[PDB]
């Protein structure tokens, strides 16, 4: 590699709505088709990431 | 730079590697003490230094006793000690009626080194005066990083593609050491003569008590005291 | 006064607050061990007379 | 007095304390709420806790009763102008008082400086 | 950034002032870890009498319950290190060992209350009287007071110990404390070992009780199950003489 | 140390990935922004 | 001693409710001590803050470095 | 607005220790927790006498065994809990000492523990 620049990236993001700052951790699974987030009120709230 | 130890250590290879070698230490074993090459007393089995022979089974070094192993310059072979074991195990008494004129098998073995062994040695070094310290402890973490680097030169970073891989690797890196079973669960006519003979020792200040480690401290106290006394007046 | 300079000394001297404790903080271990660990100590130092005698030492080649 | 009576009379027994209430507090201490776990044993939780309130209630306004040399005990910061009439007014100090015989502590400091 | 300013001067000077004054201390040293790092590492001799101390076996190591023989040897050294020259008074051992049998048996009683029922009634001279009780189950509490009222009209007799046949069968199924109840007991509150953190810390990292004899005890992960899981129904050199050494050192360990 | 890459504020960077050559990184910061790394410059073509 | 960035009048107020009266050296011990615990509860409420992937402080924070180190609740 | 002296000073150390935003009810919290922590202690330190230092050294050397155990102490510092490193070395030499347990490629992934350790016939 001699000479160029970086390599060019896309991103997607995914944005949480009406949660107060209780949310404390988040994650995905390998296949990103899940999604879990962990709250300060001792609960865990997971989601299909495709609505189905 | 410095040779580092195999992935792991075994009698055959120290034992090999130095020959020729004085011992780091020699114990002789009787039938119910023990004592070292140059020492004048014994030690008794039951006594706190049990802990040490103890050791000599799980060939393990005896980090409780590091200091005294550092103040008498006991030699280290790639942090293992070579010990040799020398084994010698294979009437009438208090009558004024009794009569008188005036009236090894060899072993050799390898203790191998440990993490407590490393944590004493640190903080041995922490509190050694030589700065005032011979280590001062907010330098300690980038020390033991030295030393680790020099004891691990080589790992194994190559990485697995499937649980079946990572099987075979566990099974191909056990250790000795680290390859025991799990321990076991906590678990819980003569009568008149010992009436007798409990009956006839009664009001006695010291025979009663035991129904014996002499350490002769008062000889060794008096023994300093003359030769203190006899130091202060050749001064004069 | 100027405030720029005493803003600048005010936060720089929170910055680095370190209190230092009136008493040390217990450091707790069962009791066996320091037992077993003092009667050790008394039992060495009887047997080297205080440091006096080297019963480790080694004569020869073994 | 038997439990299984008690539960089967929960429907005369249903304490002031809102359904609402009761779920979100049981999700916080870990309990699924009363689609999947019986109303009555929800409703049995709510009334305990009705009832420990009620005796932290007694208790204070019997403290409150035997009040009425002479100043505030220090430690219990509170109030205004002290209220109007001839009224009994939940103070800092009864509840104070009361609390301490179930092991709690709530004392403050009144001025700051 | 203008916020701060006025938040640091709506400050009076004096606290400014107190407050500019830290950057005079002298850093932290931490040199007070010495004492602690050497404790890891005509007139009378009181140290000889201080190293009496470790000289008497432990309860734990002797398997015997402190008495008063042992409090009072226990004593002295103990006011020796803190310049008690004139001892102790003549009736504190046993002041000692009645506190000490009181502390156990209060921690005893709070362990056993939390996973216990159906213990002995008031009928007579047996039960927990005026203190704290079990709790009892409806089948019980209906045996028990017909037994009861049995006995009073004259046709039960209790055994030798004073127990009813209900109160008897229920003691009988009771077992020994284990490790489990004390766990689960340490779950709702102190037990009254808030000051000895180490007795606590042994119990919550210690193996689970039967865990060590059940070794191999498995279940699996099955969605189509109740619960989702199914249950299954040189001179001798060490090689060539390690054997014999070790048979030679277990005989001397013994 | 082979090196150290900066740009992201203060605060705390919760997140890293690597790419699947290992050649490239991303990292997520609570600065609300999202950054890109070469883990090896190319050579200098003079 | 150190210099202390607790006033020891409040010390003083605190043995004023009590009929106490305090000499110069337990004053400035004391507040020492009580500034060295306000420096532990901080850097115990910060670190449950961090756990969580936050920059600001909340009540329930510090209530859980309070239980972390065997404190009586406030209400 | 109104508001006491060593609040102002409260906020500012937390602002200078990089927290960006806290809730206004914290400051009175920490104050009304020190007014509780010296009467405690000054309490207690009445009893063991005037006053003196070792009255209060005393207090505070009683006190602190059964709280605070915690706080940021790094080499030989007790937090954490308070635990001797010397014990934690024997526990880990303790548990360290036994094989890695053996799992086949059909079990790997599905295999639970025993039915003595988990949650059957719970609802």
């Amino acid at each position: 590699r001699t000479g160029g620049i970086g390599i060019p990236v896309s991103a997607c993001m995914f944005t949480f709505h009406n949660t107060l700052g209780t949310v404390s951790c988040m994650d995905f699974s390998n296949d990103h088709k899940l999604v879990a987030v962990g709250t300060m009120d001792s609960y865990i709230r997971v989601w299909s990431l495709d609505g189905k | 730079t410095f040779d580092a130890p195999p992935y792991v250590i075994t009698p055959e290879y120290i034992l090999k590697k130095f020959a020729g070698h004085p011992p780091s230490l020699i114990v002789h074993l009787y039938q119910n003490h023990f004592r070292f090459d140059q020492q004048e007393g014994m030690f008794q089995y039951k006594s706190p230094m049990r802990i040490f022979i103890e050791h000599l089974r799980n060939r393990t070094v005896p980090h409780e006793i590091m200091e005294y192993l550092i103040q008498g310059g006991v030699p280290f072979y790639e942090g293992c000690l070579i010990v040799q074991v020398f084994d010698h195990r294979t009437t009438v008494p208090f009558s004024i009626h009794n009569h008188n004129p005036y009236i090894p098998t060899v072993y050799t073995v390898v203790l191998m080194p440990t993490a407590q062994a490393l944590h004493t040695d640190l903080l041995l070094k922490t509190v050694t005066p030589r700065d005032h310290m011979e280590l001062d402890p907010k330098n300690i973490y980038e020390v033991e990083a030295k030393i680790l680097l020099a004891t691990y030169p080589k790992l194994d970073l190559e990485p697995t593609k499937n649980a079946e891989e990572t099987i075979a690797k566990l099974e191909k890196l056990a250790h000795p050491e680290h390859s025991h079973k799990p321990p076991e669960p906590k678990v819980r006519d003569e009568a008149l003569a010992a009436e007798q003979e409990r009956y006839m020792l009664t009001l006695d200040e010291r025979l009663s008590s035991k129904l014996w480690e002499p350490r002769f401290e008062r000889f060794k106290l008096i023994e300093n005291i003359k030769q203190e006394h006899a130091e202060k007046k050749e001064q004069e | 006064v100027d405030s720029d300079e005493e803003t600048a000394a005010v936060m720089s001297a929170l910055a680095n607050w370190n209190p230092q404790p009136v008493v040390p903080q217990p450091v707790f271990a069962p009791l066996k061990r320091q037992y077993q660990l003092a009667r050790l100590h008394e039992q060495l130092q009887a047997a080297t007379n205080g440091g006096r005698t080297n019963i480790f030492k080694v004569v020869g080649f073994g | 007095a038997s439990l299984r009576e008690f539960l089967n009379k929960m429907d005369d027994y249903a304490p002031i304390i809102p359904d609402a209430v009761t779920n979100y507090y049981m999700t916080r201490a870990g309990l699924p709420p009363p689609p999947q776990t019986d109303i009555r044993l929800a409703r049995l939780l709510a009334l305990a806790t009705q009832k420990f309130i009620a005796d932290i209630a007694a208790d204070a306004y019997q403290y409150s009763r035997i009040r009425a040399l002479g100043i505030q005990r220090p430690g219990y910061g509170g109030g205004g102008q002290g209220g109007s009439q001839n009224r009994t007014v939940l103070t800092m100090e009864d509840l104070g008082m009361a609390v301490s015989e179930f092991g709690v502590n709530v004392k403050r400091s009144e001025f700051y400086r | 950034e203008r916020r701060l300013k006025g938040e640091v001067m709506q400050l009076p000077a004096r606290d400014r002032r107190r407050i500019k004054e830290l950057a005079h201390n002298d850093f932290d040293p931490y040199d007070a870890l010495a004492n602690v790092l050497m404790e890891h590492a005509l007139k009378m001799n009181f140290d000889l009498e201080i190293r009496k101390r470790y000289a008497q076996p432990l309860a734990v190591e002797s398997g015997e319950f402190p008495d008063t023989s042992n409090i009072e040897s226990r004593m002295l050294p103990f006011c020796y290190e803190a310049g008690l020259s004139s001892g102790h008074a003549p009736d504190a051992a046993q002041f000692m060992s009645i506190a000490t049998e009181t502390f156990i048996k209060e921690v005893m009683s709070a362990i056993f209350s939390r996973t216990r029922s159906n213990g002995p009634g008031d009928s007579g001279s047996a039960g927990f009287g005026l203190g704290s009780g079990w709790i009892q189950t409806h089948r019980y509490r209906k045996q028990l007071a017909k037994e009861e009222e049995a006995f009073q009209r004259g046709e039960i007799s209790r055994d030798k110990m004073g127990l009813l046949p209900v109160e008897a069968k229920a003691a009988s199924e009771r077992g020994p404390l284990g490790m489990a109840d004390v766990r689960l007991a340490l779950e709702m509150g102190d037990c009254g070992l808030a000051g000895f953190p180490v007795i606590v810390k042994s119990v919550i990292y210690g193996w689970r009780e039967g865990e060590l004899e059940n070794w191999e005890d498995y279940t699996y992960v099955d969605p189509s199950r109740p619960d989702g899981i199914a249950i299954p129904s040189w001179e001798g050199a060490e090689p060539e003489t390690s054997d014999l050494l070790n048979a030679v050192l277990d005989s001397c360990l013994a | 140390l082979i090196k150290k890459c900066r740009g992201h504020g203060k605060g705390g960077i919760p997140s890293l990935s690597f790419s699947a050559e290992s050649n490239v990184l991303v990292s997520g910061g609570l600065d609300c922004t999202v950054r890109v790394w070469d883990i090896e410059l190319p050579a200098d073509p003079n | 001693g150190p210099k202390l960035l607790w006033n020891p009048e409040n010390v003083r107020d605190v043995a004023d409710a009590l009929g106490i009266t305090l000499s110069e050296e337990p004053l400035r011990l004391l507040a020492q001590d009580v500034e060295y615990r306000i420096g532990q509860v901080i850097v115990e409420s910060l670190r449950f803050m961090r756990a969580a992937n936050r920059t600001t402080l909340t009540v329930q924070d510090v209530s859980l470095a309070l239980r972390v180190l065997d404190v009586e609740p406030l209400y | 607005s109104p508001r006491p002296r060593d609040a102002r000073t409260l906020e500012l150390l937390l602002t200078a220790q990089g927290v960006t935003s806290f809730e206004p009810r914290v400051s009175q919290l920490l104050l009304d927790f020190a007014y509780r922590h010296t009467a405690a202690v000054l309490s207690d330190a009445l009893h063991l006498s005037s006053i003196t230092a070792n009255a209060v050294a005393l207090a505070i050397s009683s006190r602190l065994g059964y709280q605070f155990r915690g706080g940021g102490g790094g080499y030989y510092g007790g937090g954490g809990g308070g635990a001797s490193k010397d014990w934690m070395l024997e526990l880990a030499r303790e548990r360290n000492k036994v094989a890695l347990p053996r799992v086949l490629p059909s079990e790997w992934g599905v295999r639970l523990p025993g039915e003595r350790f988990v949650l059957s016939g719970v609802s």
